[PDB]
């Protein structure tokens, strides 16, 4: 965790919120309680990430500036969270869930397939600078275990060739039907809806007295 | 941060010449009572030792850390 | 072996010497490493206890096999770093064999 | 009034409401082994080397933190509060680099002592150790920070006693390193105090790097003449030349701190 | 298998202001 | 002169002791010997340094050869390690 | 005995099937008695939960009513607050992902129903940043509700004022912790605080605050509507109410069903969800509450049922009630090993026992999977485990120790053999 | 841990009272150390009397004097602590 | 959309 100034990643890279971005900023502060600019740094840091994935040292200094906080304060927030990237991020940035639930349901299986398809090691960007694979931890959505979040694509329940299919979709064209490519809906017993197969009771159903 | 060496009073004789030795450069001292530091449990007893032995004394009052109020909740106060 | 003297001036060989024989003063060598500017064992003060051999973490100071170092003048018996380092170079082969034989025991 | 009655292994002292469990032990005279707690620095609870056992309580409490309540007898030398120290010291030492004959806070270590008095005779960490990367914090403080026990007293002092607010924690897990994210020197007066306040010898003084070792230093208590605050100081002399000047506490004038100039 | 002279190796410890050689 | 450079000036008294005698100085001056030591290349981010021989070396330390910018130097052997 | 009726089931919109949006919510009739409830009084709302005896729906189990009762004390001039943590970093907790995504409204009225119970000025919902799409769904829902005037000043045509906000998480499991959610909300690093200054006393921005699992906030409006008793009956003794159960891994149809609590463990895989993949005898072990809770082996599996009292008797925790199942086809030594890898990549490092201890167990666990480590080391990991369990500032160190303790407790012979296997091939 | 034999701790304690009763004068603070060792403490005037009783008493014959020493506690008003060890 | 959650925030504001 040390930013050794590099021509690419260093403040020479000027950063400033787009007129549109700055707007987004003000909104954030107000959402937070009055006189508390500091709470807004994680959201403001997120929009710097939205602006640019790299988010270099220059970008964090601006965040601290806009939020008038000790610069270190922003540096500490960026380092602690994995969501922020302090290094350039691939356009797609796929992340594969490899906690025990997904592994038990084959998460590892998927990995090998994706490494071959992207033809690259796990953890770095494709030469095409189009893809970036990382072994991220539990991303939620375990019921659907095989899983790979690509910039919130959160594709889930994915068989190996599925991903290959998805990756191809990403490689040529866009928006490859993000979601559980499996037939099931959201999370649902693959069998059906044992929980509630009847119609839902309407408003004020069996509302207790009092 | 240990305070077990700030408990007993000590009386120490005044420091004297420590000239360098020409042959080996070791420190050399002509004062016999230099390395002697006697330890006394209470200020009254140490003063007594100086009076009967005839050495001059200049007692320094013990200064103990003042009580300081601390509470983990207090710094969490955004107000201050 | 490389040739860098083992002592790193932790100075506990000075601390445990019973006779106050070893005098060590140190300063960071330009390399940035830690070395002793002056290491003086006063052999007339030393009572050859062998604790220094014991205490050294890098085992830089060792009790060498030679017992025949009788000297015409008292000053020769006082030893600075250069005599001891020279003593170390002369007897290193046997010192290494001796430490080799007894280290499992220690 | 405002004198709760709390028991220290029975001495039954009476203390102001709001005094920490560690503070209650102090007035009886007992010392809770502590790291990351400094009297004039905010309580942080990072080390938890101070876990004690209030009587009739399921878990041990953080001394520096729990405000002592009414009639809770502290058991500072119980069979539990010693396994709560014999097992913490196991951890601090596990990732520690054993270069105690490099660490010039050799005899000035609050971590060997507490290990050597309250910790364990042997180690069980058969696994490997970690290493951090030494950086430059300036020309006065040598930060061999692979020594750091992540006790966050620096980050406090550098924010609370001095208003530098530069030093900070970076990252999570066992590679949380408490060093400036970008290499900006810690330039401020009051800077050298970090040395005195880091109980570990991670960052120590660069001029007094390896000139001495504390048992030898003869310590004479004198007065600061560089500035007119007249801060109390202790001049540590070995064989007749001054080796270091470090602060000695005067409640009114310099309360444990001295300027970068006068040390 | 098939006269020393002792001296202090440490240098000076207190240096001395050398008079200005410029007369005034 | 010697490892430290202890030397006696012309005006310096305390240099007579060598008159008609010899001084103890060292060839194989260590200051340059490790500098003469090749940089131990390694694969791992961190590496150990028993000093060579375990019990017959130095209290083991793990050095972070993490930045090619700097070859870690075990504070005990002065051996530079080239990532 | 489970088998809750669909009508009784809380989130009818579970599995979608009904517009998660307001018009679907109106057919759900989620906003039916909201004005009345708030009108009744804050004291009436807490009477309802005290009668319900609901336990925390998050990993920790505590009476929900007593927790809310704590900051019902008179305001000291600081605005009281509500914090809803939609973060669920724990493996198998895809549960809360449902209410948020499928039925956002239920949680919106849960927030104001809960808000007047604690007299909170406003509620902040910390949905994990990972779920960006999920966030898109709730503020669309929150926006609908205010447009309606259901929330905002004079919310639901009543004297009371409430504002609901959504906060972005940033991929941290620890952010989930009650004192650490706050600090992330405060904008400092997500590092838990000590409990002495309790969350109500010094909450967020030094203003009294309370934290609830999203499930806990969501059920409060329906429990007030159905009354504590209705809800109280389903549960068992202290245990009570239906809690969503997620079954993931080695089961024929992994799914989250809100079937009743106190369900025989053998029954929920066998009757709902999908029977254990490979047969109920192909069950090397069950993780009842998620990664933090100790796994229970099949022997005790069916005997015990899913309720917090029964599980604590069993030495395991109901927790998030995430059932992770491991067939006889899995290297548990490696399964639990990745959960310790799950915790070394995630603990904040603020406290000494978790920082080095969790890393220490990770190193030993990796050697255990290889079998390189000797048999005597096993017990030491145990001793390392309890050093971490009682000494940590937060509960995650509590959580890291339990899976290690479970592996040694029931699968000690298998680890010894892996010990033996490597020693034989030399 | 040293092999303490409580059998001793008791017998020597019992003698310590015996002596304390026999010579109520000149004898104070009689205590048996945790080292199975008794250390009657006597007023300086009881030097002659307490020793003689121990040298010539059938139930306590202490014929030889192992040592006579004087620790010096400078703090203590009475600086020296003459200690007589008898067998 | 990358900014859809954030744009949804302004309207709430
Ligand atoms: C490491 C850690 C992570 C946690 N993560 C969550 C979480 O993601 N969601 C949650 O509701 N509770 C989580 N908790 C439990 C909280 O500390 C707290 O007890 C709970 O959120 C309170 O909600 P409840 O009282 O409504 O159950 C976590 C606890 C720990 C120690
Ligand atoms: S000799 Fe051994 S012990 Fe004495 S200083 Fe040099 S190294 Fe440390
Ligand atoms: S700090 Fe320096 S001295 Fe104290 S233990 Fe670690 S290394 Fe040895
Ligand atoms: S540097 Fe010294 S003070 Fe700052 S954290 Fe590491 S140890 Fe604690
Ligand atoms: S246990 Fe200590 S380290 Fe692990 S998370 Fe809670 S606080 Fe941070
Ligand atoms: S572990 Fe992969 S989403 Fe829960
Ligand atoms: S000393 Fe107890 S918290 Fe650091
Ligand atoms: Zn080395």
């Amino acid at each position: 965790f040390v930013h050794r100034d590099t021509p690419e990643n260093n403040p020479d890279t000027p950063f400033d919120f787009t007129p549109e971005n700055y707007k987004r900023i003000e909104a954030i502060v107000k959402n937070y309680p009055e006189g508390h600019q500091a709470a807004a740094v994680l959201p403001v840091l997120d929009l710097a990430q939205r602006q640019n994935g790299w988010l270099p040292i220059s970008a964090m200094n601006k965040v601290a500036e806009v939020l008038q906080v000790p610069p270190m304060r922003v540096y500490e927030v960026a380092t602690f969270y994995t969501m922020y990237n302090r290094k350039p991020v691939g356009k797609y940035h796929i992340q594969v869930c490899t906690t025990t639930p997904c592994m038990l349901r084959d998460s590892d299986s998927i990995l090998e397939t994706l490494q071959r398809k992207l033809g690259i090691k796990v953890g770095e960007t494709t030469p095409d600078k189009l893809f970036t694979l990382i072994e991220v931890e539990c991303l939620g959505a375990c019921v659907n275990a095989p899983m790979v979040q690509i910039n919130d694509n959160y594709y889930e329940d994915l068989t190996p060739k599925d991903i290959e299919e998805i990756i191809d979709e990403l490689k040529a064209g866009k928006v490859p039907k993000p979601g559980p490519r499996s037939g099931r809906f959201c999370c649902e017993p693959a069998g059906g809806l044992t929980s509630l197969t009847e119609p839902p009771k309407g408003p004020g159903f069996g509302v207790q007295a009092g | 941060s240990g305070v077990n060496n700030t408990k007993k009073w000590k009386m120490e004789f005044d420091t004297r010449e420590r000239w360098e030795n020409p042959l080996m450069g070791w420190a050399s001292t002509a004062d016999p009572l230099s390395n002697m530091v006697l330890t006394f449990s209470a200020k009254e007893d140490a003063i007594a030792f100086a009076e009967k032995n005839g050495w001059s004394y200049d007692v320094e009052e013990k200064k103990v850390p003042k009580p300081k109020s601390k509470s983990y909740g207090a710094n969490f106060s955004w107000n201050k | 072996p490389s040739g860098e003297e083992r002592c790193i001036a932790c100075k506990l060989c000075e601390a445990i010497c019973p006779a106050q024989a070893i005098t060590i003063e140190a300063e960071p060598r330009a390399d940035g490493s830690r070395r002793t500017t002056r290491y003086d064992i006063d052999m007339t003060k030393c009572i050859y206890c062998g604790f220094c051999q014991e205490a050294c973490p890098v085992d830089a100071i060792v009790e060498g096999p030679n017992f025949e170092f009788s000297t015409e003048t008292h000053e020769e018996l006082l030893y600075n770093k250069e005599k001891l380092l020279n003593n170390g170079d002369k007897w290193e082969a046997e010192i290494a064999a001796n430490i080799q034989a007894d280290y499992l025991y220690r | 009034s405002n004198l709760i009655e709390v028991f220290v292994d029975g001495q039954s002292v009476m203390v102001e409401p709001g005094t920490t469990v560690l503070q209650a032990c102090e007035k009886v005279g007992m010392q809770i082994p502590r790291f990351c707690y400094h009297e004039r620095l905010s309580v942080a609870g990072n080390c938890r080397m101070c876990l004690v056992e209030i009587e009739k309580a399921p878990k041990v409490v953080a001394a520096c933190a729990m405000p002592v309540m009414k009639g809770w007898n502290i058991l500072t030398n119980s069979e539990k509060s010693k396994k709560a120290r014999e097992g913490v010291m196991e951890f601090l030492l596990a990732n520690h680099p054993l270069d105690c004959p490099i660490c010039d806070q050799g005899g000035e270590c609050d971590l060997q002592d507490q290990s050597m008095m309250f910790g364990s005779d042997r180690s069980r960490f058969l696994e490997g150790k970690r290493a951090v990367e030494d950086k430059n914090i300036g020309p006065l403080v040598k930060t061999i920070m692979t020594r750091c026990i992540q006790c966050t007293r620096c980050i406090r002092f550098a924010s609370e006693i001095a208003g530098v607010d530069d030093l900070g924690t970076t990252g999570r897990g066992n590679d949380m390193q408490v060093g400036t994210y970008i290499e900006k020197m810690f330039m401020s007066e009051l800077s050298g105090n970090v040395i005195d306040i880091c109980p570990v010898g991670a960052l120590t003084s660069k001029p007094y790097a390896f000139t001495a070792r504390p048992w030898e230093t003869r310590k004479t208590e004198s007065i600061d003449v560089m500035d007119a605050v007249g801060s109390n100081i202790v001049v540590s002399t070995r064989t007749g030349e001054v080796m270091r000047i470090l602060p000695r506490m005067h409640e009114d004038i310099n309360e444990e701190w001295i300027s970068d100039k006068t040390r | 298998p098939t006269q020393y002279v002792p001296y202090s190796t440490t240098r000076k410890k207190i240096h001395e202001w050398v008079p200005p050689s410029t007369p005034y | 002169i010697t490892h430290t450079g202890q030397v006696y000036d012309e005006k310096d008294y305390r240099r007579v002791r060598f008159v008609d005698r010899q001084k103890e100085v060292n060839e194989n001056f260590a200051i340059d010997l490790i500098a003469q030591q090749p940089v131990n290349e390694v694969e791992h981010r961190i590496i150990a340094c028993d000093g060579g021989g375990g019990a017959l070396g130095h209290p083991k330390v793990y050095i972070n050869l993490d930045k090619e910018t700097k070859t870690g130097t075990c504070g005990y052997c002065g051996l530079q390690f080239k990532q | 005995f489970g088998s809750l009726k669909d009508e009784d089931r809380i989130f009818t919109n579970l599995y979608g099937r009904h517009d998660w949006r307001l018009k679907g919510a109106l057919r759900r009739g989620d906003w039916y008695k909201t004005k009345e409830i708030l009108l009744k009084g804050p004291d009436w709302i807490l009477g309802e939960m005290k009668t319900s005896g609901l336990r925390g729906r998050g990993g920790a189990g505590f009476p929900t009513g007593l927790k809310w009762s704590f900051m019902n004390k008179p305001s000291d001039g600081r605005p009281k607050y509500l914090v809803v943590n939609a973060d669920e970093g724990e493996p198998g907790t895809c549960k809360d992902r449902e209410i948020m995504r499928h039925d956002p409204h239920k949680l919106v009225e849960g927030c104001l129903v809960g808000g007047r119970a604690m007299g909170a000025r406003a509620a902040y919902i910390y949905i994990r940043g990972e779920f960006y799409n999920e966030a898109s769904n709730l503020q669309v829902a929150i926006r609908e509700a205010y447009e309606a005037g259901l929330i905002g000043k004079n919310a639901c045509g009543s004297d009371y004022d409430f504002d609901v906000f959504v906060v972005r998480g940033a991929g941290a499991y620890i952010c989930g912790e009650e004192t650490a959610l706050i600090e992330s909300i405060e904008g400092k690093q997500g590092k838990p605080r000590l409990k002495p200054p309790f969350p109500a006393d010094v909450g967020v921005f030094g203003c009294p605050t309370t934290v609830a699992n999203v499930e806990t906030v969501a059920v409060s409006p329906t429990i007030c509507r159905r009354g504590g008793t209705w809800f109280a009956g389903f549960g068992r003794e202290r245990n009570s109410g239906t809690k969503l159960f997620n079954i993931s891994g080695h089961v024929n149809h992994p799914c989250t069903v809100e079937e009743e609590m106190s369900v025989p463990l053998k029954e929920l895989i066998e009757k709902h969800a999908g029977g254990v993949t490979g047969g109920w005898d192909n069950l090397l072990a069950v993780i009842p509450g998620g990664s933090s809770t100790p796994l229970i082996p099949k022997s005790v599996c069916e005997t015990v049922l899913m309720d917090f009292d029964a599980l604590v008797q069993a030495q395991t925790g109901l927790g998030t009630a995430a059932v992770i199942v491991m067939d006889r086809s899995t290297d548990i030594v490696k399964a639990i090993a990745r959960l310790i890898e799950f915790y070394k990549h995630e603990s904040c490092g603020q406290c000494t026992p978790c920082r080095e201890g969790v890393d220490w167990m990770n190193k030993v666990m990796a050697r255990f999977v290889k079998g390189d480590a000797r048999p005597a080391e096993i017990d030491s990991l145990w001793e390392i485990s309890k050093q971490i369990e009682g000494h940590t500032i937060c509960a995650l160190g509590d959580g890291a120790a339990w899976p290690v303790q479970g592996l040694i407790r029931h699968f000690r012979p298998e680890l010894e053999d892996r010990m033996q296997r490597f020693a034989q091939q030399h | 841990v040293r092999p303490r034999s409580d059998v001793t701790h008791k017998q020597l304690s019992a003698f310590g009272e015996y002596v304390a009763e026999i010579l109520p004068k000149y004898v104070q603070q009689v205590q048996v150390s945790c080292l199975d060792e008794l250390e009657i403490c006597i007023h300086p005037d009881g030097v002659i009397p307490t020793l003689t009783f121990l040298r010539d008493h059938t139930n306590a014959q202490f014929k030889s004097l192992a040592d006579l020493t004087a620790v010096d506690v400078p703090t203590r008003q009475n600086r020296f602590e003459i200690v007589y060890n008898l067998l | 959309n990358t900014y859809t959650f954030l744009d949804l925030n302004l309207d709430l504001s």
